[PDB]
């Protein structure tokens, strides 16, 4: 994070959008990166375009303020975008291209199975499905109290139906589990919080 | 065409060292620096150093100074990166990169290797414990699944009913815990009316331990 | 009226056609005689832009020096690719001499005469010449030898100080001598003596110059981080033999902290080795020569510049770290051709 870029940005199919990169000590280069793939150079020297790159991409920079504009957005433009000046890179910006309507997440919260508990281990599992766009925050709560430790949460992953899914877990010992009155899982998507909860008394 | 071709994924234990290879082709190897960078997926690149193949001169980031070396084989046209005293902090994808032709600009990276995953973990090979995520019946639909717990290394593969059941199924990314082991879940969405007469079984395979588990997921009597 | 142009230059020299020393031989059939009465005249009310970092004269001198060494330094074996080339390899006579680079008709060279010129940008006091001054083609690493001296102040040269992939040429005010000897056991062991007193004084005033360009951050020197022996060491040729000298004691922060400290003054002995298997600077390969001659092999030289590379990345300091060596051999010529550029007359 020597250079400054927003972590996330969204746009619509057909329109322009400009990603920014601030803090540069020289004229910048920009790269497009798909997940689990290698970067590819889309502009160099602040505003130069390699011969093989689409004219939809254009760079502009004044002093340390650099900008990358993509016009006529396409789903295929969904990727991370990075910039460097010398050895200094930004944090990367994930561009989303909104290819369909807002879907809100179904949520299910499972208690530790009879089998797990029978092994002195216990895990609450919070499955989150069918949401769009693909971004959620998860907050666990013990009764009416927040919970920090034991929590591990995955990043949204695409589904067969081109919507997204995510998971979150809470590692507890039985003693912890069978103790508290009810543990809660709070999923936030688009400013909206869906909640689900479980108590050791079962359904 | 210029090609940068890197060595495969390395799984290393803390305190150990790793070497990544970057085979060059398509151009005169001695005429360009090779840089190394790393990246935690979803995050930004971190520059590690450059290496000039002519006489092997190197410039390493203060961060890696004393733990890293960048060498080459001028004849075979290959650059190497060596990193020692590894830590969980060194888990990342590692890339070699080379600048654009001619520019005089040294930092415009037109050419990249495909990336090499280095995983630093102290865990030894372990098969998964598999656990049912039992559902409860609405006049509509329920979700059930399998928790594939504490295994190493990746990957496991999950199916439902030996592959006959695909729609409504999603198998999640694994998230490796601070213990050193991985875990994931597979979930399937099914009609609430099926339960009690339709058998759902998750099939799990973990080749590196030769573990195969088939677990029927029933609903709880509750 | 004129304009920046590039053209094939010729060279001029005082090489003796009777002599056997290899530079004299090359120049005798490759150059012409110097002009005894060379005219140069000031260009009144003229301001020109120079760029030592993009100056084709440098590429031309490099091609000659490569040509000289190929014609003159015959190894017993040359290794490249999967080829093994074996020829005759007799001991030669080797001492570099000054070569002048001159323009043909239609063109002319411009010379910057600002005592403080740093290599790039506008220059006020300009003149014009047929030929450069005489440049000894001294091939060395880390240290620049037998070059010319900065006129007024110590001068820091880089294409871009902020760019860590660009070489820094320190151009010395006054010169420090290094006295290398392979005494008349081990036929390859040698050593270099340097007045430790004068070197630290100078080196300290270099750190101050760098502080000027790096905002008074602490300036630190370190030995090279790696590479072939030709770069981790001060590497040079003396009497036809290839020297490698450990400069670790030359970049010894203890004495640079200005601390009135013991043995900072007094002579500094750098251990050197003479090698027979060398990695060529010109081209990609190894060259193997015959073992050293006998007798007292002694080259006393002037240190007149220093090549540095600055550590990249990280910062969060506090300080800036520089290591000896950088660039390539072209940088040695660059450091002598910095004040010249060719223009065409119209
Ligand atoms: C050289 O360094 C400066 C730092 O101020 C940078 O801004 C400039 O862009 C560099 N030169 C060029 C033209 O690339
Ligand atoms: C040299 O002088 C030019 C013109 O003033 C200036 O632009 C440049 O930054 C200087 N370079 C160095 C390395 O001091
Ligand atoms: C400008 O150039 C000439 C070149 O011989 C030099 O001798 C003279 O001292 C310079 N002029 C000034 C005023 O520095
Ligand atoms: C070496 O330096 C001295 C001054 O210290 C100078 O007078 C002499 O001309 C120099 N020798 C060479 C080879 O340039
Ligand atoms: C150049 O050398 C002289 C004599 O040491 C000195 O007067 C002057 O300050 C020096 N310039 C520097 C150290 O930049
Ligand atoms: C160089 O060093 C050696 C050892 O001190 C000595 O024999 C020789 O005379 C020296 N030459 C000069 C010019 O100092
Ligand atoms: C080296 O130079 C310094 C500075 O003039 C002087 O003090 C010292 O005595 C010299 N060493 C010798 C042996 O000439
Ligand atoms: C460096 O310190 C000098 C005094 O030694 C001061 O004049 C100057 O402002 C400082 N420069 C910077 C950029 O810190
Ligand atoms: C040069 O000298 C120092 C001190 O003996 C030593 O650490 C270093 O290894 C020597 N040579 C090289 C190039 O390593
Ligand atoms: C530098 O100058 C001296 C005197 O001419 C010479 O003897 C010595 O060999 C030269 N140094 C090199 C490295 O050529
Ligand atoms: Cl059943």
């Amino acid at each position: 994070s020597a250079l400054t870029q927003p972590p996330s940005v969204s746009g619509s199919p057909g329109q322009s959008i400009t990603l920014s990169c601030t803090g540069a000590s020289t004229s910048v280069a920009w790269y497009q990166q798909y997940a689990d793939k290698a970067p590819r150079l889309i502009v160099f020297d602040g505003n130069k375009r390699p011969s093989d790159i689409s004219s939809r991409f254009s760079g502009s920079q004044s002093g340390g303020t650099a900008s990358l504009t993509i016009s006529g957005l396409q789903s295929e433009d969904e990727a991370y975008y990075h910039c460097n000046a010398f050895e200094f890179f930004g944090g990367g910006t994930k561009l989303t291209v909104l290819s369909q309507p807002k879907a809100a997440p179904s949520v299910t919260l499972f208690p530790p199975s009879s089998e797990e508990l029978q092994a002195n281990k216990a895990t609450l599992v919070c499955l989150i499905s069918d949401f769009y766009p693909g971004a959620v925050t998860v907050a666990w709560k013990a009764d009416s109290s927040p919970v920090k430790a034991g929590v591990e949460t995955t990043t949204p992953s695409k589904q067969s139906n081109n919507k997204y899914a995510a998971s979150s877990y809470l590692s507890l010992t039985p003693e912890q589990w069978k103790s508290h009155k009810s543990y809660s899982c709070q999923v936030t998507h688009e400013g909206s919080t869906v909640e689900k909860t479980v108590a050791p008394t079962e359904c | 065409q210029v090609h940068l071709m890197q060595s495969g994924t390395e799984m290393k234990k803390p305190g150990a060292s790793v070497r990544v290879t970057c085979q060059t082709s398509g151009y005169t190897f001695s005429d360009y620096f090779i840089h190394w960078l790393r990246q935690v997926p979803g995050r930004g690149f971190e520059w590690m150093g450059w290496m000039n193949p002519q006489w092997g001169q190197v410039n390493y980031a203060r961060t890696f100074q004393g733990r890293v070396t960048m060498t080459r084989d001028v004849y075979r046209e290959v650059a190497y990166l060596d990193l020692r005293s590894l830590t969980f902090a060194d888990t990342a994808v590692y890339f070699c990169a080379r600048r654009m032709r001619s520019q005089d600009r040294e930092w415009d990276f037109q050419h990249w290797g495909q990336g090499t995953r280095i995983i630093v973990s102290s865990a030894s090979t372990k098969g998964p414990s598999v656990f049912p995520l039992a559902p409860s019946s609405s006049g509509g639909t329920a979700a059930l699944g399998c928790l594939v717990k504490d295994y190493f290394p990746e990957p496991v593969t999950v199916s439902w009913n030996s592959g006959a059941l695909t729609s409504g199924v999603h198998t999640f990314p694994a998230v490796l815990q601070s213990s050193g082991l991985y875990s994931l879940s597979s979930v399937v969405t099914v009609p609430s009316s099926s339960l009690g007469t339709q058998t759902y079984i998750c099939n799990v395979n973990h080749k590196p331990s030769n573990t195969k588990v088939d677990k029927k997921v029933e609903p709880k009597s509750c | 009226v004129w304009k920046d142009a590039d053209t094939t230059l010729f060279c001029a020299s005082d090489a003796k056609a009777h002599e056997t020393e290899v530079h004299n031989v090359w120049a005798t059939h490759a150059c012409v005689p110097t002009d005894p009465n060379p005219q140069e005249i000031h260009l009144e009310n003229v301001t020109e832009n120079f760029n030592m970092w993009k100056n084709n004269m440098v590429e031309q001198m490099q091609e000659d020096v490569i040509s000289l060494w190929d014609q003159s330094l015959q190894p017993c074996v040359k290794l490249t690719g999967g080829s093994v080339i074996k020829q005759a390899c007799p001991k030669i006579s080797f001492d570099p001499i000054p070569i002048h680079y001159c323009t043909p008709a239609g063109y002319v060279i411009l010379k910057c005469n600002d005592k403080n010129f740093n290599g790039t940008g506008p220059c006020k006091n300009v003149s014009s010449v047929q030929c450069t001054h005489g440049i000894k083609p001294v091939v060395s690493t880390q240290l620049l030898l037998n070059g010319s001296l900065a006129e007024e102040e110590i001068i820091i040269r880089s294409e871009n100080l902020t760019n860590n992939a660009k070489t820094i040429i320190v151009h010395l005010n006054k010169s420090v001598e290094i006295n290398c000897t392979r005494p008349s056991g081990d036929i390859r062991k040698a050593y270099c003596e340097i007045n430790g007193t004068k070197w630290n004084k100078v080196l300290k005033q270099v750190t101050e110059k760098l502080k000027e360009h790096f905002n008074n951050k602490t300036i630190i020197f370190q030995p090279p981080s790696g590479g072939d022996l030709e770069i981790t060491m001060h590497h040079f040729n003396c009497r036809g033999e290839f020297f490698y000298c450990n400069t670790t004691q030359l970049f010894n922060n203890t004495c640079i902290g200005n601390e009135t400290m013991k043995g900072c003054n007094g002579t500094i002995t750098l251990p050197c080795k003479i090698k027979q298997i060398i990695n060529m600077w010109q081209g990609t390969g190894q060259a193997m020569y015959a073992p050293p001659i006998d007798g007292k092999i002694n080259c006393v030289s002037n240190i007149t510049g220093i090549l540095l590379t600055r550590d990249g990345g990280a910062n969060n300091t506090s300080n800036e770290t520089f290591r000896p060596g950088g660039g390539n051999i072209k940088d040695n010529w660059r450091s002598e051709l910095y004040k010249y550029k060719v223009v065409q007359i119209e």
